[PDB]
């Protein structure tokens, strides 16, 4: 209902804001009205010219205001309306519209924004709000380049992505011990056998892994009478340096084979790669962001020479008995697709300088993708769970700042 | 998960002036407590162009330079000049005598020197006779400029590809270690722009472009803070003198067995800091993860407190206390002992993490606001760079990344506050006037002791005025 | 003089499976090959400065022009390479004034350790470039290896051993691996001369140009089964690719046999010995 | 032109200054080089009552005699003539009354259980050091104690592979009971051979050859000397000594120099030296000239306490090369002392540099070939004396590089090396890679790595065997 009403107010004083001469923006909502901003307009060319004036709409439906006669009224200021505009140094007027007989009054409430002047005086006869206000209110209006002069963060907010996914463990988690000290010793050994496989960890002659290892060659590499199957929550969630870091060697080692249809890992780098499929070819990765299918050349070839891969950095951590996968994208960099560029950082330090929010914005989106589907039907032991967005209580104006910023094409993703 | 958009911290300018910029607060109300016929004298080591270089260009600061463009006015301002309407309410003058050339077959010989090694040497005897010579009452100059030619700084400063450690000496490091023991804090600045110089990689060509307006804020906001002149205060609501910020911080030596020292970064609320060396640090393996014993926290916890009380005459009632790694149960106990001891009853440990891959993402081309706060569990991202409303864009090119704030289940504080003070932290600025800076001054001070510490002897006394070591 | 040859022998002058008797080894000497190429460096040596600290520094300059090559070290703000660097794209990663070619006596043969390491770091890019048809250079596992041509495909190296011709399969294709001749390069100072030392091995990929996982464990297997005149062969080839390429900054001339004042019994231990299949290389 | 010379296999001095090359054969024939009438070597025994019955009956056996399961190389696989009248050692090797302590199977069963292998090996190592204790307390005071562990509790406490990452049974062992004053030796239950030393197999698969060498180890851990090498003079004394360095893994992971201190009659002394300066990021270890003065002095004191004589001749070995500091302290030591021979050799062990013969069996071992300044010496490769090569991956040489302060020429510094290759207590076969004080640096870095700075550690080199 308040909202409806507001609309009623800031439509009727946009109608009116445009007839004088100006351009409205709309900026927020409020209790019983809006906030936006007034802009003098080229009355030719149309254009915007610069100076500003802070606009807030209260609007209500048949009241009568505090001690109103024929002549004037008095009107209470609400100060969180008033204190978007604190430190803006941008002059801000008070419009009350009503319903009922549909006036519009308003009031120079700059020294309020500051103060504790609540109380306002109205005379019906030199406070109307009407197309024969242009004088006044341009008057009244300040340069956009005046120093110390900046419009707010729209007060509405927004939402945002963070590059977490939740991690879904199975219930039961494999404990053993095993004749190797490390993984690392502990392979020969497997490679000797058949049914081998990789997502497991061995460390201080310690092991563990999702899969049951009497089921898999890993049988030649445990103590198959130590084998004993664990609740995982109890391994994952506890004090122990061994068993936290084990686990996040687990989770990455689990998530290397359960993405190696699409994605590598490189040891050294620490790096989840796009492979290559063929020498000095391109190649695409389909995925959604928000309700639209998207295409990203995740390996992208420059034909003789060098092949760029989509890649990733991942971290697991843990946050209130939660098992996270943090996602940092980068690139990495080839002489042929396979074959690793003898002087990669050159190259990577070529890619990363031209890029912006949208394109890192839609990397995580993408990887963070990559990650769910492989969950679903593409063996699969971990689940990934999209976290909800971030409600954040100030928003950028970027509308506003496309038009005034002569560095908004610099933050485009080219 | 909660999120809060925290307001850009304010500053006291002076008469109780309150302002978020540095800028305009200093234009508007000028310093924080100026004395009548303040004067900062400026010392000059160069060539005889360099130094006529810098003379013409102190001049037209003095002028008043407008902005290039009025477009992000904000960003690019004017600068006043330094007469009626002086933003420093002071005067810059360069004495008679206070000067010191630089023979054009001394900037040859080191131009000529074949391994770079020597050529630094070479430079930093030189130049630290030069200063010694000015100090030896021919004047007494508060701060001292660096006007080195062009060809100079290009053969001791190392250079990165646009696109873009110790195997080499670095000059600047070198230079501020030598000449720490005279009291005089250097600036050294390019004698074409009178920008900063040989604190980060050059490029291999230098550009002929302007901005000449914002150099000379940074210029003589680098002079002022290094003479020891207040600008503004921070934190105008709390109560001064009440809270200090103790960073502490490690630097590996090069020589010996290259152990770790662990060093002191505390600063108060009008941006002073006092820097103190302790004991050698303990390595969790192989000589890295560098951490201190109870004993050896305790020490210079209390050391710290002691300088604090030898230049402030009082006792800090709360300490902050900040590190870029995590804080060991005997570095918690030791600051616990040594706090407890002095009667300091609040306190507050916060693991600053620089390089937390974790990053919230707002759908546009324009970054997140910097001020943003998102409650992880209990660990705090803070964007301190990031989408500016006063300055209208975001001044940056590439993304920014956040920090990521972890307290320690000994602070008294909720996350929020103590990611509010660490967002105010990143105001205290001994390099730019712009505010949009990354890192709390006791974390941003720490790396920049340890390059110049590393140079200095084990054991040998320290002067604990960090505007020496800027 | 008298029983010389009978002096540890422990035999009258009993059965051999008797303790302590041992069959004195025919005297007279045999020949042998040592792992080692002179190398004879040019005339000449260039030597200047760099804005750039190190050679990583200096590649996205080199990349911005033309006419480039690597065959050139950077290290400590010192540029040196054995081609002239105004002649070539490399004229925008040194101070082109600094340019100087001194004689390479003086920098590769002094007590300079800067000098010294930077000497062995040229050497082993101008050996990777003057190689760079037969064989690649791997930054990691610090090999140099006989590429790859085609995907699973073989190929073979062709070579001179003795005065008769042979070849080897560098190249060998299975069609789940296919491992590479691969070779360990060292310059070593002797005296007043430069060599490179020959150490052969083996790499592994998977299709010929997709590295393999865990190819430790694939070497492994093949090294345990290598003999004296397996690796002994593997040294003749690469000296004779070495040898080969000068046919170009760096040449490279083969060394005397060395001859040993005694021989190892082996038509003997032929017969003898019941474990001499167990020494030749299946 | 590369001078190239084949040393003869160094000859071994006897009992009765008989000589030869094999210390197998010339024990056999010539006995021990001191021998005392009534010599007998007190073996204490700690293990379970199956394995203690065990070794028992393997000594009993060991005294009757073992023959040789491979007579066409009988020099490589000799018999073991018995402790009879053919007894190579003259000496006696007796369990004595009361000298056995038993592990309880449910002790066994313990260890075996904990979950943690680093727990695990210090409970085992602290129950061990109980028993050893408790048979020291006793009036037997053996002088070597046989470890022998049933197999399901090695393969627990040592790691397969068909190091500071887990803990090490053995060093921690040996560090734990150094202050108890007995040598020990760890065996497997079933073949009475060395254990804990390598990694084991993933799954367990000549008994001659297995009496021998556990005999030799023993009598050296007793402190008896089997033989002397024959040194190409006999003026004056020289002695060996090593110079190595461990690095600590808690505090600031300093550095700790050693001191292997060895005589021409095989016996070694250790001592620990100042901490080690660091070159780059605190890798390449050295001394100070005041630090490599003092580790020298040290050494020379402690010989000279043992021997009561100051020897004439310093060999000092490092796998390291000689830091300018290291030489100008060695120099200011010897001078001080009045020692006017010295050589300081560099031994490297990781050379690509090799000579490769026409044929199947590798390059002879002895071969030596001076590299202008440089001896690349083969300490291991074909013997003739053994009629083949004794090993099946190809041999690699040493790579010796003499500081210029040395006074020998090179060619009589690498025979001198080749030698020292034979002073050896894990085997009885000759061929070994390293020389003793080298092969002595890294057993003794392993183990005093878990003895804390500025303890007083024990100079017999027979304990940390
Ligand atoms: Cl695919
Ligand atoms: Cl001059
Ligand atoms: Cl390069
Ligand atoms: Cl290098
Ligand atoms: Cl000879
Ligand atoms: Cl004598
Ligand atoms: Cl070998």
């Amino acid at each position: 209902d308040s909202q409806v009403l507001g609309e009623l107010g800031e439509t009727a004083v946009k109608k009116i804001v445009l007839e004088t001469g100006f351009i409205y923006e709309h900026r927020g909502r409020l209790e019983a009205g809006t906030d936006g901003l007034i802009e003098l307009r080229d009355p030719k060319s149309g254009a915007p010219l610069g100076k500003l004036l802070a606009v807030q709409v209260k609007a209500t439906k048949e009241s009568q205001y505090l001690r109103e006669t024929d002549k004037g009224f008095e009107y209470l200021l609400r100060p969180a309306d008033l204190k978007l505009w604190r430190l803006s140094n941008i002059p801000v007027i008070i419009v009350l519209w009503r319903q009922s007989d549909g006036s519009a009054y308003w009031k120079d409430v700059t020294d309020s924004v500051r103060g504790e002047e609540r109380r306002l005086q109205f005379d019906k006869a030199a406070d109307v709000f009407d197309p024969g206000c242009a004088d006044r209110l341009g008057a009244l209006t300040v340069d956009r380049r005046k120093p110390g002069v900046f419009v707010p963060p729209l007060n509405g907010g927004e939402t945002a992505i963070i590059n977490l996914l939740r991690i879904k463990l199975p219930e039961e988690i494999f404990i053993a011990t095993s004749p190797f000290g490390s993984g690392r010793d502990a392979v020969p050994e497997l490679l000797k056998h058949s049914n081998t496989r990789f997502d497991w960890v061995i460390r201080k002659r310690r092991y563990v892994s999702f899969f049951d290892p009497r089921e898999y060659g890993t049988k030649a590499i445990v103590d198959v009478d130590q084998v004993e199957a664990i609740d995982s929550d109890i391994f994952a969630f506890n004090d122990d340096l061994d068993d936290t870091n084990d686990t996040m060697d687990l989770l990455r080692r689990t998530v290397e084979r359960q993405l190696s249809a699409q994605v590598s890992y490189l040891r050294k780098e620490r790096l989840f790669y796009f492979h290559a499929v063929a020498t000095n070819k391109s190649r695409s990765y389909r995925y959604l962001a928000n309700v639209k299918e998207t295409s990203a050349k995740v390996v992208s070839a420059y034909t003789n020479g060098y092949v760029r891969h989509h890649a990733a950095t991942f971290r697991f951590e843990r946050l209130a008995d939660e098992w996270f996968v943090v996602v940092d994208p980068t690139f990495y960099f080839t002489n042929d697709g396979f074959r690793p560029h003898r002087y990669p950082e050159a190259l990577l330090a070529g890619k990363k300088r031209l890029e912006r929010n949208a394109a890192v914005r839609g990397q995580v989106v993408m990887w963070q993708h990559l990650l769910v589907e492989s969950a679903s039907c593409n063996d699969v032991l971990l689940d990934f769970e999209n976290l909800p967005v971030i409600e954040l209580s100030r928003a950028v104006p970027e509308s506003s700042w496309t038009r005034t910023d002569p560095r908004a094409k610099e933050m485009e993703s080219r | 998960l909660k999120s809060r958009v925290f307001d850009e911290p304010m500053l006291e300018f002076g008469d109780g002036g309150q302002h978020l910029d540095p800028r305009q607060g200093l234009r508007e109300y000028g310093p924080l407590q100026p004395r009548s016929g303040d004067v900062v004298h400026v010392g000059v080591i160069g060539t005889e162009d360099t130094i006529a270089g810098f003379s013409e260009f102190l001049a037209e600061t003095a002028a008043g330079i407008d902005s290039d463009n009025k477009q992000l006015i904000n960003l690019n301002p004017d600068f006043p000049g330094l007469g009626n309407q002086n933003p420093f309410r002071c005067k810059f003058v360069i004495p008679d005598g206070a000067t010191a050339t630089i023979s054009r077959r001394q900037v040859t010989e080191i131009k000529q020197i074949g391994r770079h090694d020597e050529a630094v040497r070479r430079a930093v005897a030189l130049i630290a006779d030069q200063l010694s010579a000015l100090m030896e009452s021919s004047a007494k100059p508060d701060v001292i400029v660096l006007a080195l030619p062009v060809p100079l700084i290009e053969k001791l400063v190392n250079a990165k590809s646009e696109e873009i450690r110790d195997d080499t000496l670095n000059f600047r490091d070198l230079l501020k270690a030598k000449t720490l023991h005279l009291d005089v804090p250097t600036q050294i600045v390019w004698p074409d722009t009178w920008d900063d110089a040989a604190k980060i990689p050059r490029k291999v060509k230098r550009d002929s472009n302007q901005a000449k307006a914002t150099r000379a804020w940074n210029l003589l906001n680098a002079l002022f803070y290094k003479a020891g002149k207040v600008p503004w205060r921070l934190l105008p609501d709390q109560a001064e003198y009440r809270t200090s910020f103790l960073g502490i911080g490690f630097y590996r030596d090069l020589d010996g067995q290259q152990l770790w020292t662990s060093t002191a970064q505390m600063f108060d609320e009008r941006g002073r800091g006092l820097i103190l060396r302790g004991a050698r640090a303990q390595t969790e393996t192989k000589g890295r993860h560098p951490y201190l014993t109870a004993k050896d926290a305790d020490d210079l916890v209390t050391q710290s407190i002691a300088a604090y009380k030898a230049h402030h005459k009082h006792v800090p009632a709360r300490v902050v206390v900040l590190k870029t790694s995590r804080f060991r149960p005997e570095e918690a106990e030791g600051i616990d002992s040594a706090l407890s001891r002095l009667g300091i009853e609040l306190s507050d440990l916060v693991w600053v993490q620089e390089s937390s891959p974790i990053a919230v993402f707002r759908d546009g081309n324009y970054p997140i606001l910097r001020g943003t706060f998102v409650d992880l569990k209990g660990k705090g991202l803070l964007y301190t760079r990031g989408s500016v409303p006063y300055y209208g864009t975001y001044p940056g090119l590439r993304v920014p990344r956040p920090l990521l704030l972890v307290p320690h289940e000994n602070s008294d504080s909720a996350l929020a506050r103590l990611a509010e003070e660490v967002l105010a932290l990143t105001k205290v600025n001994w390099n730019t006037t712009q505010f949009d800076q990354k890192l709390p001054a006791p974390i941003k001070a720490a790396r920049e002791v340890g390059r110049i510490l590393k140079h200095i002897e084990y054991g040998v006394a320290i002067s604990p005025d960090f505007r020496k070591y800027t």
